[PDB]
């Protein structure tokens, strides 16, 4: 069974760093891409980037360049995303999705439950 | 024993074949008769060339290949060198794209070109400047492949000569069309003789910059290598009158004469090999099909083509593969926007000049 | 708007995995159309068969660049010259993956050849950097008479003349000669005792044996050895104290391919977004016209510089060689290679491991020495 | 890059009413568009991939049409679990539209 | 030891200015022009090593 497990909700002060994990099971972790998509409340889905476990290639959106770092581990089939310079607009829910390798006709076939990150001065 | 010659579409194949066959029959009869096979093609793509070479390989074991060309593409020389480096069949370069001798021949290759390398072109230009008593020097160069060795050679020659040229600062252009530091480098020289070293387009750009900077006066003399003035039929407007250069065209020779000379060279090499060794050379059975690393069980043709005399014309070749005594006719840009012969160098490595100094008209 | 890229790779599994890597490169968000099509062909031992296969498969498929890697058999040279000449006939650029031979540096031979691996001649810069930090004022070069050797000697002399210094003498070795005793005997009677070797594996082994039989590997002598002259049979003849160089993941084809596919994809994107371009010829037969955009592609490849590669920043000079490459200084201890230094470019950082020297001495010996016997 | 615009911004209809969503791209994207369904507080679910073929397990009521720059999402009968936000996303832009939310008419 | 007097025929000529500025080999150069003319003359002469 294809399942995706992420980390719990975290609250961080502005300007700090937050790390979100994504564990995959039931399928070849290296044979499928992992894509990170955020969604602020009252706003549509926003794409951040993707990581290929097979080769380690990292692709980042031009808006989020210099702040998003993606790492993968084949031994545990877990992917980690690190975001720095948090602002009040970064309060959103992050989802990791699966995409087929080579085939460009299966966009985000499976989705995780999502992780909520809250940025505030309180 | 068998020689195959490939030419362009300029003339008829049959007449060229007949004259090439009758060439060696005029005098110096070989102990074994040699025939000439002529081919004509309108294109010189690498696949067509290699297929023609393989077809000639089955053509009664062709021992020598003579290639003629009508295009300006110099990569055919590299293709011929690659072919000769893996088929053990010597290839001789004739007028066309194969005359541009610029690549370093492989030690296992057997490619020899009738063209003159820039290494001896530098010596010819130095001799011409000696005849003009120009003892001042200036090297305006651009980043072009194979020019660092030429700069080193000319520096060693000027440093190791009794003439003692006034070698000023050498100008090396960082990149073409810079328009930022090129002007300063061109304005930092106050000499009169400049030996340009760049491609034809870069030469046109540099001459335009000199025209903008007023470096094309009566006292300014510009000398460019063969590749700059390779296309004598095309004279760009940026080239000033009196541009001195060296080249090799059909003013004193011809394609038929060159192919006849190549046939004579092949026949003399075969005769020398037969005289020194009773073994008769033979071509490879298959074109290139092998199951192991290539090898040459017999002696190669290189030692037999270093001292060759052809009815009083010694068309010998050096280790690299260029002629010991090339034509390398010196030409100048006449006042009618065209190139005119003014000197020759083939005569015992000496420069004979018509002695026409005031060719720098104010056009 | 379809762009195809050819590949000439050693093994089928490498071809498949690199096609998958190309597909992954196509997964970028800034790419829309088919900018990277994957075509692969095994290295055929026959040269003309390889040329025919290239002309019929890659050029006929509208390739913008061709990637050629190391042959599956390192014992044989198996130069990529047959495909390089065909690519240069049409001015089609190529990106050599792990071709370290110093013959393609001059573009007058290979018009459109590029490589991401520095050649053996580029090791002269590392030798100069080592000399500037260990105070090797006087040097002697033992270089074989080869085009790679001549290029290395010229580069070393050009770099050394900057400090207004020159080597005592330079000796040339034939590519395959065995009686090299006279050269070493005449080189023994020299003030300098810091030797730099640049030859082939067999020549390196012969020089090592000649030095061993002439007691030339004693205390004080320093031997500088390149990457090619330690690998292979040299390990069974190199004496202790060899200061050898090694390229970090130099033979790693996977990393070079992963960097090269991204570099060529970015170059293709820049070339497409620059200005109007000319399509490559559909067929390699009957066409005698060079590619108009070939020089533009070569220029954009030279100007390209990206640090996203796993092997650090990737960039090309005017000679098509990688700039600011990483070298590892290897010291032969107990007939075993020991990583004792690194070279990140114009800087040498020694490690904590001690550096041994020929003759069993542990302390760093001097370089130029006198003999008080003046002829 | 490519910008996705969805119309109408907010659509309200009763149960069983036909639902039509129009999504337009900045330039031609051939047929590389997908439709997603995301209920509040729940992860998005892929309904139609390539805008021509339905994902396995998706009810047959959902349908897709259009090509080039304009694509249309059509629902034959509205359902209580279908009251969610629909997004159109292009494959090689990873760009999501503003989103069209279906709410109970009141 | 007065030398040949150099006069600029036209401003921003950039064609005959260089040849005239190469005639002077003295270590002392006098100027007679406007402020902007002096600025442009100095800019041209800086590349000439003057
Ligand atoms: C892409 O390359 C493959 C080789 O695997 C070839 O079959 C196909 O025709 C190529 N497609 C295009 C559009 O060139
Ligand atoms: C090449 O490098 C990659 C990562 O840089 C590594 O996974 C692989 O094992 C290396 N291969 C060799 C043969 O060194
Ligand atoms: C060379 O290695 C050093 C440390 O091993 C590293 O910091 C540097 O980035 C490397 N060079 C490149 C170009 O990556
Ligand atoms: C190499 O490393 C040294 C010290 O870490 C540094 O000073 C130097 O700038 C580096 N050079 C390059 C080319 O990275």
């Amino acid at each position: 069974q294809v399942q995706l497990v992420q980390s719990g909700a975290e609250v961080r002060k502005p300007g700090a760093s937050v790390k979100v994990s994504c564990r995959a099971s039931g399928y070849s972790f290296t044979g499928y891409y992992v894509h990170w998509v955020r969604q602020a409340p009252g706003q549509g889905l926003e794409w951040l980037g993707w990581i290929n476990p097979n080769t380690g290639g990292t692709d980042y959106s031009q808006k989020f360049q210099g702040r998003v770092t993606m790492t993968r581990d084949t031994s545990i089939t877990t992917a980690y995303v690190e975001l720095s310079s948090l602002i009040s607009d970064d309060t959103a829910v992050y989802y990791c999705a699966r995409d087929a390798t080579g085939a460009a006709s299966s966009p985000f076939d499976y989705w995780g439950q999502g992780t909520l990150v809250t940025v505030s001065s309180a | 024993l068998n020689i195959a010659v490939m030419l362009g579409h300029s003339h008829d194949v049959t007449e060229r074949e007949l004259r090439t066959l009758w060439g060696p029959e005029q005098a110096a009869g070989l102990p074994l008769d040699v025939n000439v096979v002529a081919l004509l093609m309108n294109r010189t793509d690498p696949k067509s060339l290699i297929t023609h070479v393989c077809d000639l390989m089955s053509g009664a074991r062709i021992h020598g290949l003579v290639f003629g060309d009508d295009t300006d593409q110099e990569a055919v020389a590299q293709m011929l060198d690659f072919i000769s480096s893996h088929t053990f069949v010597p290839i001789l370069g004739i007028h066309g794209g194969a005359s541009m001798i610029m690549a370093d021949k492989d030690p296992t290759s057997t490619f020899f070109q009738f063209g003159a390398s820039i290494q001896q072109q530098a010596t010819v230009m130095l001799k011409i400047m000696q005849d003009y008593d120009w003892h001042v020097f200036s090297l305006v160069t651009t980043i072009f492949p194979g020019y660092r060795e030429f700069i080193s050679f000319v520096k060693t020659t000027v440093d190791n000569s009794f003439v003692g040229w006034d070698m000023q600062n050498v100008i090396t252009l960082d990149t073409s069309f810079e328009d930022a530091k090129t002007q300063v480098q061109l304005k930092k020289i106050h000499s009169s003789v400049i030996l340009l070293y760049c491609s034809k387009d870069e030469a046109v750009l540099i001459l335009s910059e000199a025209r903008s900077l007023g470096l094309t006066g009566y006292d300014f003399f510009w000398i460019v290598p063969s590749l700059v003035s390779g296309n004598t039929e095309l004279i760009p407007k940026e080239f000033p009158s009196g541009l001195i250069s060296v080249s090799y065209d059909d003013w004193d020779y011809s394609l038929e004469a060159r192919v006849r000379d190549g046939i004579g060279i092949l026949t003399t090499a075969a005769s020398s090999m037969l005289e020194k060794f009773s073994y008769i050379p033979e071509a490879k059975a298959s074109c290139y099909g092998q199951m192991e690393r290539p090898e040459v069980p017999m002696h190669t043709l290189h030692p037999f083509m270093v001292n060759v005399t052809w009815d009083g014309k010694d068309l010998s070749f050096t280790e690299e593969g260029y002629q010991v005594h090339p034509r390398l006719v010196v030409i100048v840009l006449n006042k009618d926007r065209e190139w005119e012969k003014v000197g020759k160098w083939e005569n015992h490595t000496l420069s004979l000049r018509h002695a026409v100094w005031p060719r720098y008209k104010s056009f | 708007k379809i762009v195809n890229i050819g590949a000439v790779l050693s093994t089928r599994k490498h071809e498949q995995m690199f096609r998958e890597a190309v597909n992954q490169a196509n997964k970028r968000h800034g790419s829309w159309k088919i900018q990277l099509n994957a075509t692969s062909v095994t290295h055929k031992p026959n040269a003309i068969q390889m040329a025919l296969s290239v002309c019929e498969d890659l050029i006929s498929s509208q390739v913008y660049a061709i990637l050629v890697s190391h042959p599956p058999t390192p014992n044989d040279h198996f130069t990529p010259t047959p495909v390089s000449y065909t690519a240069g006939f049409y001015r089609i650029p190529v990106l050599g993956l792990t071709t370290r031979m110093s013959i393609y540096s001059d573009k007058s031979i290979h018009l459109s050849f590029l490589r991401t691996v520095p050649p053996y001649s580029h090791q002269s810069s590392v030798w100069f950097e080592m000399m500037r930090v260990y105070s090797w004022n006087h040097i002697i070069l033992l270089v074989s008479d080869d085009h790679e050797g001549r290029a290395a000697q010229k580069r070393l002399e050009t770099l050394l003349e900057e400090r207004e210094s020159k080597a005592e003498k330079v000796l040339q070795f034939d590519p395959g000669t065995k009686n090299v005793t006279a050269l070493l005997m005449e080189a023994k009677e020299l003030e300098a005792r810091v030797i730099i070797l640049s030859a082939s594996e067999d020549d390196a082994a012969t020089v090592y044996r000649a030095a061993a039989m002439l007691n030339m590997t004693g205390s004080g002598y320093v031997w500088l050895v390149g990457e090619r002259e330690i690998s292979g049979n040299a390990l069974r003849y190199a004496p202790d104290g060899i200061l050898g160089l090694q390229l970090i993941n130099g033979k790693n084809e996977s990393a070079h391919i992963s960097d090269a596919v991204g570099v060529v994809a970015q170059a293709v994107h820049e070339l497409l977004e620059k200005e109007n371009i000319t399509d490559p010829p559909r067929g390699c037969v009957g066409n005698t016209n060079i590619w108009k955009t070939g020089p533009l592609f070569k220029r954009v490849l030279m100007s390209s510089k990206y640090a996203d590669g796993v092997t650090g920043r990737v960039e090309f000079n005017e000679d098509g060689d990688r700039k600011f490459a990483n070298y590892s200084i290897m010291n032969l201890q107990n007939r075993k290679l020991v990583q004792v230094g690194i070279y990140n470019g114009t800087h040498v950082i020694p490690n904590d491991r001690k550096i041994i020297w020929p003759g069993g001495e542990t302390e760093k010996p001097r370089g130029y020495q006198m003999s008080t016997r003046l002829k | 890059d490519i910008q996705m615009t969805q119309s109408p911004s907010t659509l309200s209809a009763s149960v069983g009413d036909r639902v039509t969503i129009t999504c337009r791209a900045s330039q031609s994207i051939s047929s590389w568009l997908a439709w997603y369904q995301q209920r509040p507080g729940q992860a998005p679910k892929l309904l139609i991939y390539m805008a021509s073929t339905l994902q396995t397990g998706v009810p047959s009521r959902f349908s897709g049409s259009g090509s080039g720059t304009e694509f249309t999402l059509t629902i034959s009968s509205l359902q209580p679990d279908d009251f969610a936000t629909y997004y159109c996303q292009h494959y090689k832009s990873y760009s999501f539209g503003p989103g069209t939310k279906v709410d109970i008419k009141r």
